[PDB]
RNA sequence: UUGUUGAUUUUGUGGGUGGUGGUGCAU
């Protein structure tokens, strides 16, 4: 199991129980009120802002959030369920997602300990 | 309790709601639902008394403000309970056409408005007429497909009863891009009437709704089923086919081709 | 009655004015109100409270997701009978049957008449081309036979709903077919005519399809061809005639 | 429209320190997260629709 | 897109619908 493979299903499960914080606006709004378990972040982001201010807030001493590097923000997005099913079951009219945040697990997977275990 | 000046000030605030009809709303009225003890603050201003007018627009000024989660409470306290209120207390069981809107726009929020009118209703003792006048707001009002499809897999596991049957005829009546697990709860539905060990529903007597319903499934989502599921459904319409609508029930599936 | 209909307009007055009263002590309870909005909402905030889900409200959010995964089904409508759509055939043909009479007989659509005319006429990846020559490029290096693959190729390239506009470059694709109709029958054939009959044709009805949908354009089209062809007489005679002035005489009578 | 207002809300050092450059809502429903709108006489809620001195 | 909000809408092309419609009839 890689680590992108155990992010895919633990963004899965936590869109389940609508603990993900999706966008950059949700995700700064959960990473300022102490509610940002995990933050995803992209690679590509043409602006170096979006990368500096991210890094910053989950750094921050007093709450202190793990954080992972995607390559594609488009890949993020479908992850995070941006992205439409086609009639082949294949994901179309995704829309690239910069930053998510997880807010809640909702179940305790062994993948979850996987990423926890990465980061510790 | 609130403080006294903030009670006798909301107490003023009700007054005005009774007989309000047109105008600007109070300004204390329009920031209820920033406050957090929202339902304290909209007890003392007397919901039950609400004008219609003000029912519309305290339902314009809350479901748009208030989380998903705080619009179902006042979803189910008040628009709810004003809805059946209306329709029992009516002479010929009409629903205002103010109190009618404000349903519309709490459908602005699918999941408030399933979790906070639908299925509460239809688990709450719902009769013919409550179901359909809240078929119509449900029928006239664009409903996402996911929204709805979610919604329709509940009816269909609710124990039978004629009031639930309405809310899942109108959905079909949509014609929303059902998933096909929504289908086969669809078929499963339909499936569970037969007479085969089974339930008492094999023998239960079905009124036409059900069978309008069938009607609907079988016209919009003939093509969506499989060939085992086709088959089970035609001895379903044998074993308990109306006598003029199980024929084109009959003859609409027989034409659809199987996923 | 005189009298009784001025009680009711009294009443209706002394109604109305009633309503206006209650209207206007309405607005001044409002106005208070808003006035002391501040003091009321201060105390409030100060008494502001400090800071499980349900198992039909957990099962929801379960099923919405898996129907978000879950592939979804394309909506069908009812049969009708094959009874019901010959009736419906047969009355479309009765109806366009009548209107051809009509319009025979003299009848315009702008119903106006004949008649009405004749006052003082006397006493006075793929490309859409928008051009004939931007179509040659594109099937320049294609063979006679493969017209009809590309045309129909563009159309469904850019059918109304992909894009927005992409009505109006199928309309002037429907002016850039016909001159590539009429183009490739002065183009000499002899060689190959069962080649170019297969193309030909094909493209005709290629542009039957269009016409039905962007007539307005292939008619200001036509219209176009016979001024240029008129002006071509006008200087070369039966020169300017060639074979795609009657094959495009021809299409007219088709479309 | 606006585009990327939320970059410009907080500021970021050369050693990644994170400002805010705006005042938060004192509303406990609003909570944090809940930036006032700044005007030339006030600072507004866009979700409470409260009113706020600028010097308070 | 809402009124701050988060995909509930907006845009273009197609497109089914008379329906909180009445009135009588047959337990």
């Amino acid at each position: 199991v890689t680590i992108e493979d155990a992010l895919k299903v633990v963004l899965r499960t936590a869109l389940v129980h609508d603990g993900l914080a999706r966008g950059l606006r949700e995700s700064t709004k959960a990473l300022t009120r102490g509610e940002a378990l995990l933050v995803v972040l992209v690679s590509s982001v043409t602006e170096a802002n979006i990368i500096k201010l991210v890094e910053g807030l989950a750094n921050d001493p007093e709450n202190k959030v793990p954080l992972i590097k995607v390559a594609d923000a488009k890949q993020l997005g479908e992850w995070a369920g941006l992205g439409k099913i086609d009639r082949e079951g294949n994901a179309r009219k995704v829309v690239g997602a910069s930053v998510v945040v997880v807010k809640n697990w909702g179940a305790e997977t062994d993948e979850l300990s996987m990423i926890m275990e990465h980061f510790s | 309790a609130l403080p006294e000046k903030v009670i006798k000030a909301y107490t003023t605030v009700g007054s005005i709601l009774k007989t309000w009809t047109h105008g600007k709303l109070p300004k204390l009225f329009k920031v209820i639902p920033s406050l957090r003890n929202w339902q304290d603050v909209i007890y003392v201003t007397n919901p039950e008394e609400w004008s219609p007018h003000v029912v519309y627009e305290a339902t314009k000024l809350f479901v748009s403000n208030l989380t998903a989660k705080e619009s179902q409470k006042f979803i189910n306290l008040i628009l709810l309970e004003r809805f059946r209120d209306n329709i029992e207390t009516s002479e010929d069981h009409s629903l205002n056409y103010h109190i009618y809107r404000a349903v519309k726009k709490s459908l602005y929020k699918p999941s408030a408005f399933f979790k906070g009118f639908l299925f509460p209703l239809v688990e709450t003792g719902c009769n013919v007429r409550e179901a359909t006048i809240a078929g119509s707001v449900l029928a006239k009002v664009s409903v996402p497909a996911l929204h709805s499809s979610a919604a329709l897999s509940y009816l269909l596991r609710l124990p039978f009863s004629p009031p639930t049957t309405v809310f899942i005829k109108i959905l079909l009546d949509k014609k929303y891009a059902l998933p096909y697990q929504t289908v086969d709860d669809c078929v499963y539905y339909f499936m569970r009437f037969r007479i085969l060990s089974n339930g008492e529903d094999a023998t239960r007597v079905l009124p036409v709704i059900w069978h309008k319903a069938f009607l609907t499934f079988a016209q919009r989502y003939k093509n969506d089923i499989t060939q085992d599921q086709r088959d089970f459904l035609l001895e379903t319409v044998r074993q308990r086919g109306h006598k003029d609508i199980g024929p084109e029930i009959r003859r609409e599936l027989l034409a659809g081709a199987s996923r | 009655k005189a009298e009784v209909m001025k009680e009711v307009i009294a009443k209706s007055k002394f109604y109305k004015q009633e309503r206006q009263k209650a209207q206007g002590i309405m607005e001044d309870q409002i106005d208070n109100l808003d006035d002391n909005f501040e003091d009321v909402m201060s105390e409030l905030m100060m008494t502001q409270p400090k800071k499980p889900k349900t198992d039909l409200d957990k099962e929801y959010d379960i099923k919405v997701k898996e129907l978000q995964l879950d592939k979804r089904a394309a909506p069908s409508d009812r049969t009708k009978t094959e009874e019901e759509k010959n009736a419906e055939a047969e009355e479309k043909k009765r109806e366009l049957e009548q209107q051809r009479l009509d319009r025979m007989n003299g009848m315009i659509e702008l119903e106006r008449g004949v008649e009405d005319l004749d006052d003082g006429f006397w006493e006075n990846s793929i490309s859409c081309p928008r051009t004939h020559d931007a179509l040659l490029d594109q099937v320049k290096k294609l063979d006679l036979d493969d017209h009809p693959k590309i045309v129909k190729n563009i159309i469904k390239a850019y059918q109304p709903k992909l894009a927005e506009g992409n009505k109006e470059k199928l309309g002037k694709f429907t002016a850039v077919l016909l001159r590539h109709i009429i183009f490739l029958s002065n183009q000499n054939y002899l060689k190959n005519v069962q080649s170019f009959k297969r193309t030909q044709n094909a493209l005709i009805s290629i542009l039957k399809s269009l016409s039905e949908k962007y007539n307005r354009e292939l008619s200001e089209e036509c219209r176009d061809y016979i001024n240029e062809m008129q002006a071509r007489y006008k200087k070369n005679h039966f020169d300017a005639l060639s074979n795609g002035d009657l094959v495009f005489f021809s299409i007219i009578g088709i479309l | 429209k606006v585009k990327l207002a939320v970059l410009s809300y907080y500021k970021v050092d050369a050693e990644g320190k994170v400002t805010k450059l705006r005042r938060e809502c004192s509303n406990p429903t609003c909570g944090a997260g809940v930036f006032l709108a700044n005007h030339k006489d006030r600072l507004y809620c866009g979700k409470c629709h409260s009113v706020y001195k600028v010097n308070a």
